[PDB]
């Protein structure tokens, strides 16, 4: 999960030589779908990513309090002063073939939280198993190999 | 499993990880998104049962839904987005990419399509490459507003002899809508050919968007200086009109509409004025954003988002409503203890004039929280009531 | 157990909402031979329905599964369902269908004479 | 960094959730339904410590 | 084989529109005052400005031999000779519409993978165009 | 759109649209068939205007006729320049027999 | 309502889901452990004696 | 615009310099 | 906060001054030898006051002392913050960001989000996985999840300084790229 | 809890660079950004490695060991 | 309202019409008053339609 | 010589930056991919814990010791454990280390990677040494102990490629750029007002001529003149990274050669 | 742990609408922190 | 749980060849060859160098699934020319070019003396 309700499972895991990369060699930790941002109108994920990028460059942790006078323009000016693009885009390259990506990718650090719903605690299979004492039907629960 | 399109017979492909994996097109009838959702699998135990499951409940046999005689499945999400950027006028594909895009189709007829750009450089257009996924003998004709046999906006859609003539491919062509490519193919050629069409188009568009790239960012949700200036002027003139209406009903010279009292007419006029203010500001914001803007590309593709999402993310959130009215007076004659008594101004009864990217004031943040709580409680009660009604 | 804020609807659980709102012949008779309608006034459709097709493939696949004499020349096909589809495709399956009317009478139909259009 | 504020019963940490109730000794007026023979009801939930 | 139509056109305006790679040009023939063209041009591969004379030829093939796409396309080999060596912008596409503007004005529409043409004029020289795939050879 | 007259000039049929068009003008039995077809079309139009009080043109119906017509046009290479080989009597007889060939209820009595 | 209309069944599995755009539309990706657990009885015929013998 | 950083260590040094 | 008549400046003004702020910082830095100056000093000298939901009916509160208090060119990106056009405040907010809850103060810029997303996080940050207590090795909890390398967030809130979130984090600063790379 | 040996993204070793960073902050009165730049961590992927890490073992090791020899 | 009326030329004209909306359902005597059209009166509640005007 | 051409820009003990011209896109991309993934490297593979009373988990320390880089100059002489004739491991196919540490001090004792010592005979190879980079002389911080804690364990380090695990990766970050002035137009620059103002120029833009803004787009131009920067982790020298990646690509295409010749004769 | 110790709860047979966020809830309960289950709005956090 | 062996990305299995040829009937003089146990690294290079040959009419590859380390490569050449010979010449040229890369990088680093 993000810090903005942007939860989601891992689709797939790529190694580094497949997964795309910027001109500075920074391969991202995690690729998220663009379409999740504007349908939910989650703008604070984008501003958090920009502020975290500026914080990582400048070495000072960023203030993200709600009702301060901190705007996207000031963070954009700071990121421009640190030598990157003002809105956070980086020109990255395809990992499989090395060709440049035609569209520029929003990129940067963002605080993510791992949630307790591991897949290993949720997978379930049963061909035959213990039946209930009452109705001769398969039992309740994945710990008891139920139906 | 509220409807029969969510009990469907698939074919097993054994994969070496711990998740059920399934095609992205069938996530619309399943009402499924991979935010932690689980699904169940049932194995038949006899030849009769397996045979009727494969011949009745199979995935290709249920592309058209008997609910509303339109295809319940469709090219959705980013494969809907990439197919808009593949078949634009601007998009031309070089030889080293054309050969891989042709090889990704399993039922490719094996002949290289002649380029739409012969010389100075051999270039294929995106419509030509996508037409290989469409089988032959499929003919579709559709016109939007202001669409002719010449297409300056390049809207509409024309498919002749298994080839795309003109028109970008968007939600109106491959999406879950009647009169699209999916419905025509599954009613003229069969279910199996339409399933193969789903596979071929998803393979081609996913490979092209893989080697092309797509994103969205914070800069996609910001308008420039003058555009936000006239958006602020629109909000200011709406506040001026509301102040005028407040003075007119304050002078007791404002007439009451039929079937409603003075205050009901006052609230109705204020709500209509602020809603048209939000609509005008959002329309200006949508006009300002360019073709390299990605939210505009997504909304034009019909994959995700809407006009009102850009309106709230760029120009103005708008009026926040609780139980169909403005923010009620929970205190004595005022909404919050930070205003004076008897304040009927829009910002004191729940108008969020500041957009999301410009942040929210604490009062409008609390009002937006009240609106969100309205939405959550209404969603939960609606789901429970409609589940009981369905049963 | 667990404590999760991931809202998972209990399914088939409408009884919560139920408890929220609890306050507000002439032609055929007996077992004679008039049930068996002869072939010359069969009023049913001569096209085999998708349910009839599904059960014919299922039943023929199960018979071929239990080692029935196959009436067609196979090209090396092994799965029972595909052999049943091949048998029905060139009409070598010797089964009949009793289309049941609501009144208890029935009409017999050979699948050899049934038109397979789907 | 542990802050206390909970009980330990049978080896399990237990927390008393604050229960919300209507205020005592406050007179409140409500309007009943139209088919009811009562127009308005004024009541107090009188309590003493 | 043989050239189905040959003319020269002067462009009156070039419309860039809302695209960054393809511009829609409108051209009128100097020889015929009743025949004109609207054409989508990839202006990167063929830069055309206003008031430019372009030789425009619609043909049925590239080989100089007579005609006998059903054949696969291949990259051009070294030493291959065709009509495309004489022109600077070679197009392949499908005819999809023949409409009668007036009693003598016939208009033919062409589609090069999403690039559009209308060509209108008298039928005495446009009767060679039919329901077949054709090439469009442009030179400056 | 629909009225064809073989005895008048205001609603006449062009002879170039079909092979048997030049000598077909001035016939009586084909004019009788045309008048019957036009009367049936007028009665159907009145029936639709009675059923749909708002007169909405678009309604959900079983078979997409337009797709079949387009499939014929592109399959048999219709260039709309060669005159058709059809007689109007053949068209009328085919349309009349197609309605008889559509069977939903297979009973052979009056009420079915 | 809890044991006749809706009852727990055997030969079933349940797990979380993830998209796989390289599968066909009518194809689902089943985990290998779920494939090893779930069973389907295929009878022995002369047409599949060798495959079933190898699987045994 | 104001600085969007939490730099209280420099505030600590400044206040210890003031004391 | 308490607003006094404050006849020296000719308008309404908060009773707290820079001297009390300096004394609070001095005590806050001596805790980490001067005279003790804690919250009881503010409470007992009339600088702050407790207001419940009863008294919020019949008072008037201001957002910031720097904007809504004094008598009245603007940044094109800053939000429209109204000053209410009236200076008769009797109380002032200490800080508006203290209207949030605990796990809803974890959100960076909660005012730049749709409110259901803030609700989803504030019910989802409880579901996060990270170090909960520093003596997890000696506790026989029934279930416990500990991240190997919990990192404090880059974009942080002032409010989580007092929630000890930078001391006990619940996630990692992952390099996020917002892109449709492969369709997975 | 203690500093990771490698940046998860790029893989440059930073496990040996933590006590040097604490030394630069502790006695040289430096800002965090300049001290991070002097260690050769020029990409922000490595900068969030050392800047954002909390030293939890300084709270862990204060407990007495379970087995003492 | 803007109803669709069959034009004498054959088209469908968007003709305005003054239609009365009434709070409270009554059909026993409202449809029998003069000056209105009782062949097209519609009721929001179908129970009174069934009990007054027909089950079909 | 005819073929690809290299021109170095910067050099260091663990950093190289060069320019690779007259070569296709796919060769440079495949070189980058084998440089990330296919280079053999010696790193700790299995951990055998004798005594652990530290505050951290045992498998925590095992994973950390796995990610510690080890010197792999003579790793080509070493043999794969899977292809070796051993039961589990031997000196010809592995390197065995031990780590022993005690909290004899009142203050905290920092267990570094310099405390790793080799206990098996190397027979004159130059592998198995933990890498020291900083000027303090100490290695990578393995663990921390207080007074009274013990950490005794034994590591068996084999060779593997980075496809199996990231512990066997010597590449770290690899900068890879081509055509910095967008003259091939492989990127359509996103912009708000102007595409030349909001996008800063890269470092490489001084090594190519700027566009003249009047010349047309060159359609026959291909992609060459790559800018490469390798930052070695320390396991092998930074130029040995490049030459070993080239050698690994040689061996991979040679394996394709051998397979094609083997099925050619049959 | 902090949000659990600072939790509240409200019992739901009344004709009010307790699941909503009231105007007097400013500064005393969190505007957005509620479970998404059947106790949405009923459980409020200070 | 169901995670495959991490060495199963680069070890050939039992009874499985390094290459699998399959002569495609779909187009004349066309073959599809399955590379077992590689990724896009070899595929992009082989695709580009087959495209560099003038006698190869068609040459493309695809990875059927990112889980399985294998990919298919279709090559169609001019009549009278074996696509296996086209692959042979292409990989010979690949060896030549990157061996020249080896020698050039080695001699330039021997030129450098500031280390
Ligand atoms: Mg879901
Ligand atoms: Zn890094
Ligand atoms: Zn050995």
């Amino acid at each position: 999960a993000s810090r903005h309700g942007q939860k989601g499972t891992i689709g797939i895991t790529y190694r580094r030589e497949d997964m795309p990369f910027t001109a500075e060699g920074i391969v991202p930790d995690l690729i998220i779908n663009p379409h999740a941002i504007p349908s939910r109108m989650t703008v604070a994920h984008l501003i958090e990513c920009l502020l975290s990028k500026v914080a990582a460059l400048s070495g000072n942790e960023g203030d993200a309090s709600p009702f301060t006078d901190i705007t996207v323009e000031g963070i954009s000016k700071l990121l421009r002063e640190h030598g990157y693009q003002s809105r956070g885009f980086e020109v990255m390259y395809n990992g499989h073939t090395g060709k440049k990506l035609m569209a520029q990718i929003f990129f940067g650090p963002t605080y993510y939280q791992r949630l307790r719903h591991m897949v290993d605690d949720k997978i379930h299979a049963r061909a035959r198993g213990p039946m209930q004492v009452l109705t001769r039907q398969p039992v309740e629960g994945r710990s008891r190999d139920g139906g | 499993s509220l409807h029969k399109m969510s009990m469907m017979a698939h074919r097993v492909k054994v994969i070496p990880y711990s998740t059920f994996r399934l095609n992205l097109s069938v996530t619309s009838p399943y009402n499924a998104d991979f935010d932690g959702d689980e699904m169940n699998l049932h194995v038949p135990q006899s030849e009769e049962t397996r045979a009727e499951l494969s011949q009745l409940c199979a995935v290709p046999l249920q592309i058209v839904s008997p609910q509303s005689n339109k295809p319940c499945m469709g090219i959705v999400q980013d494969t809907l987005c990439g197919i808009r950027k593949l078949t634009l006028r601007d998009t031309f594909i070089e030889l080293d990419q054309v050969l891989n895009m042709l090889y990704w189709v399993p039922d490719w007829d094996g002949v290289i399509p002649t380029p739409a750009i012969i010389k100075p450089k051999p270039l294929w257009s995106g419509k030509q490459i996508l037409s290989v996924a469409i089988p032959n003998g499929i003919h579709l004709q559709r016109f939007d507003e202001g669409t002719t046999l010449l297409s300056p906006k390049d809207n509409g859609m024309l498919i002749i002899d298994g080839q795309i003539i003109f028109g970008v491919v968007e939600k109106k062509t491959v999406g879950s809508s009647n009169g699209g490519l999916i419905h025509v193919v599954t009613r003229e050629k069969g279910p199996q050919v339409c399933a193969k069409l789903f596979g071929n188009i998803q393979k081609v568009v996913n490979f092209w968007l893989l080697h092309n790239g797509f994103s969205t960012g914070i800069g996609d949700t910001i308008a420039d200086g003058p555009t936000m200036r006239e958006i602020t002027e629109t909000i200011a003139e709406a506040k001026k009109k509301v102040l005028d209406v407040t003075k007119e009903a304050q002078a007791n010279l404002l007439t009451a509409k039929h079937g409603m009292t003075l205050r009901e007419s006052f609230e109705d006029n204020v709500v209509r004025f602020l809603n048209e203010a939000r609509d005008k500001a959002g329309r200006l914001a949508e006009v300002n954003l360019k073709d390299l803007n990605n939210v505009k590309q997504m909304v034009m593709a019909g994959s995700k988002g809407s006009f009102i999402n850009i309106a709230q993310m760029s120009a103005c959130v708008g009026q926040q409503s609780v139980e169909g009215k403005r923010i009620a007076f929970g205190f004595v004659d005022r909404t919050l203890p930070h205003f004076s008594k008897d304040d009927y101004s829009p910002e004191s009864k729940g108008f969020v004039e500041n957009s999301y990217l410009r942040g929210l004031t604490p009062q409008e943040f609390f009002f937006h929280a009240m609106g969100g709580r309205e939405g959550l409680i209404d969603t939960a009660v609606k789901t429970a009531e409609t589940g009981y009604i369905q049963r | 157990n667990e404590n999760f804020e991931d809202f998972d609807v209990e399914h088939f659980s409408d009884e919560e909402t139920y408890e929220e709102k609890p306050q507000f012949e002439q032609i055929r008779r007996k077992t004679l031979k008039e049930k068996a309608i002869p072939k010359d006034q069969r009023a049913t459709t001569p096209y085999m329905t998708k349910y009839e097709r599904a059960r014919i493939l299922g039943t023929r696949a199960l018979q071929i599964s239990m080692n029935a004499p196959v009436f067609v020349d196979l090209e090396g096909e092994t799965d029972p369902l595909r052999i049943a589809m091949k048998e029905l495709a060139e009409k070598k399956i010797p089964l009949v269908i009793r289309r049941y009317l609501p009144d208890g009478s029935f009409e017999d139909w050979s699948v050899e004479e049934l038109i397979v259009d789907l | 960094f542990d802050m206390g504020g909970y009980f330990i019963i049978n080896g399990s940490e237990k927390v008393l959730i604050a229960q919300e109730r209507s205020a005592g000794n406050i007179v409140q007026v409500f309007k009943k339904a139209a088919p009811s023979p009562i127009s308005h009801v004024a009541e107090i939930r009188s309590a003493l410590e | 084989s043989n050239t189905l139509f040959d003319d020269i056109f002067q462009v009156s305006e070039v419309d860039p529109g809302r695209y960054n790679k393809v511009c829609r040009i409108e051209a009128a023939s100097t020889t015929q005052d009743q025949c004109k063209l609207t054409l989508d041009i990839n202006v990167e591969l063929f830069p055309v400005a206003a008031q430019d004379s372009l030789t425009v030829t619609i043909a049925s093939s590239l080989n100089l031999e007579d005609t006998p796409a059903t054949r696969s396309w291949r990259p051009p080999q070294a030493g291959d000779r065709s009509l495309a060596d004489d022109y600077d912008y070679v197009m392949y596409g499908t005819a999809y519409k023949f409409e009668e503007v007036s009693k003598d004005l016939i208009a033919v529409y062409y589609s090069f993978g999403g690039l559009l043409m209308r060509l209108e004029g008298n039928y005495r020289n446009l009767n060679n165009l039919k329901q077949e795939n054709a090439y469009l050879l442009i030179r400056r | 759109r629909y009225r064809v007259d073989l005895l008048n000039t205001d609603h006449t049929l062009d002879p170039s649209l079909l092979e048997s068009g030049s000598e077909i003008l001035g016939d009586l039995k084909l004019q009788v068939l045309l008048d019957e077809e036009y009367k049936q079309l007028v009665k159907d139009r009145k029936f639709l205007r009675e059923v749909f009080v708002d007169g909405e043109a678009n309604w959900p119906l079983p078979v997409n006729i337009r797709r079949i017509i387009q499939n014929a046009q592109q399959t048999f290479h219709i260039d709309h320049t060669k005159p058709s080989d059809l007689t109007i009597k053949d068209i009328v007889l085919g349309v009349k027999d197609l309605q008889e060939n559509l069977l939903v209820l297979r009973g052979k009595n009056e009420i079915i | 309502r809890g044991n006749l209309m809706g009852k727990r069944v055997d030969f079933s599995a349940r797990t979380v889901i993830s998209g796989d755009p390289n599968l066909e539309l009518d194809q689902v990706g089943v985990p290998k452990s779920i494939a090893k657990t779930l069973t389907y009885p295929e009878v022995v015929t002369p047409y599949n004696i060798d495959r079933l013998t190898q699987l045994v | 615009n104001a600085s969007p950083f939490i730099k209280r260590d420099r505030m600590r040094r400044n206040f210890l310099r003031m004391r | 906060f308490i607003v006094e008549d404050d006849e020296s400046l000719g308008h309404k003004e908060l009773k707290v001054r820079k001297g009390h702020i300096a004394k609070l910082m001095a005590t806050e830095y001596q805790d980490i030898d001067v005279e003790e100056y804690t919250w009881s000093s503010l409470l007992n000298e009339g600088l702050v006051e407790y207001i419940d939901a009863e008294e919020e009916e019949s008072i008037l509160i201001a957002m910031q002392p720097e904007d809504l208090e004094p008598a009245e060119d603007v940044d094109p990106a800053k939000r429209i913050r109204v000053s209410h056009h009236a200076t008769t405040f009797t109380h002032c907010e200490i800080h508006p960001s203290m209207i949030l809850g605990v796990a809803a103060s974890i959100i960076p810029f909660p005012d730049h989000n749709q409110s259901p997303r803030n609700t989803y996080q504030s019910a989802m940050g409880k579901q996060a996985m990270g170090v909960f207590l520093t003596n997890y090795n000696v506790r026989m909890d029934t279930m416990a999840n500990i991240l190997y390398y919990p990192q404090k967030p880059l974009g942080t809130t002032r409010a989580m300084e007092y929630l000890k979130f930078r001391e006990l984090p619940a996630g990692q600063n992952a390099i996020v790229a917002i892109a449709c790379y492969s369709g997975y | 809890m203690i500093v990771p040996v490698r940046c998860f993204s790029c893989g440059k070793v930073v496990g040996d660079k933590w006590e040097s960073y604490l030394n630069l902050l502790q006695e040289d009165e430096l800002d965090e950004g300049t001290a991070l730049s002097r260690l050769g961590l020029k990409r922000y992927c490595c900068r969030r490695m050392i800047l954002t890490h909390v030293d939890l073992i300084e709270k862990f090791l204060r407990y007495n060991p379970l087995e003492k020899r | 309202y803007d109803r669709k009326v069959p034009s004498p030329t054959g088209e469908y004209v968007k003709e305005p019409e003054w239609v009365l909306e009434t709070d409270g359902v009554n059909l026993s005597e409202v449809m029998t008053v003069p000056g209105i059209d009782p062949t097209r009166i519609y009721t929001n509640s179908f129970i009174d339609i069934m009990e007054v005007l027909g089950i079909e | 010589s005819e073929g690809p051409q290299v021109k170095i820009r910067e050099a260091s003990k663990d950093n190289v930056d060069f320019i690779l011209s007259n070569v296709d896109l796919a060769m440079a991309n495949s070189l980058r991919r084998v440089m990330i993934a296919e280079i053999p490297t010696l790193a700790i593979d299995s951990v055998e814990v004798e005594t652990n009373t530290t505050v951290l988990a045992d498998e925590f320390i095992a994973h950390r010791l796995g990610l510690i880089p080890l010197q792999s100059m003579d790793i080509e002489q070493l043999e794969y454990s899977r292809d070796c004739f051993c039961e589990d491991h031997c000196d010809k196919c592995s390197v065995v280390l031990t780590l022993q540490a005690f909290g004899e001090s009142e203050s905290t004792t920092n267990v570094y990677s310099k405390d790793l010592v080799i206990v098996s005979n190397l027979m004159g190879r130059n592998i198995g040494h933990p890498i020291i980079q900083d000027k303090e002389g100490n290695g990578v911080l393995i663990c921390k102990l207080r007074k009274g804690q013990e950490l005794k364990l034994t590591c068996v380090a084999k060779k593997g490629i980075a496809k199996e695990h990231a512990k066997w990766g010597p590449a770290a970050a690899i900068e890879f750029e081509y055509d910095p002035w967008n003259k091939l137009k492989h990127t359509d620059y996103w912009y708000e007002q102007d595409s030349a103002k909001e996008w800063p120029q890269s470092k490489n833009c001084e090594y190519e001529d700027p566009p003249n803004e009047g010349d047309p787009f060159d359609y026959k131009a291909q992609a060459d003149t790559f800018y490469m920067n390798v930052e070695s982790v320390g396991s092998i020298p930074v130029d040995q990274v490049v030459v070993r990646g080239i050698d690994t690509l040689q061996k991979k295409v040679a394996s394709i050669l051998l397979a094609l010749t083997q099925m050619d004769q049959d | 742990t902090l949000s659990h110790l600072r939790r509240t709860n409200t019992p739901i047979g009344k004709l009010a609408k307790p699941r909503q966020l009231h105007n007097t809830h400013w500064g005393l309960v969190c505007p957005a922190e509620t479970p998404e289950g059947q106790a949405c709005g009923l459980v409020k956090n200070l | 749980m169901n995670a495959p062996d991490r060495f199963e990305l680069f070890l050939l299995g039992e009874g499985e060849s390094k290459l699998k040829i399959d002569p495609d009937t779909k187009a004349p003089n066309a073959v599809v060859i399955t590379f077992e146990k590689e990724d896009h690294t070899l595929g992009n290079l082989i695709r580009a160098e087959l495209l560099n040959d003038r006698k190869v009419l068609f040459a493309a590859y695809k990875v059927e699934h990112p889980f399985f380390a294998r990919f298919k490569l279709r090559i169609q050449t001019t009549e009278g020319y074996d696509p296996k010979d086209a692959l042979k010449n292409a990989c010979n040229s690949i060896i030549n070019k990157l061996g020249a890369l080896k020698t050039n990088f080695e001699t330039e680093w021997n030129l450098q003396t500031l280390a």
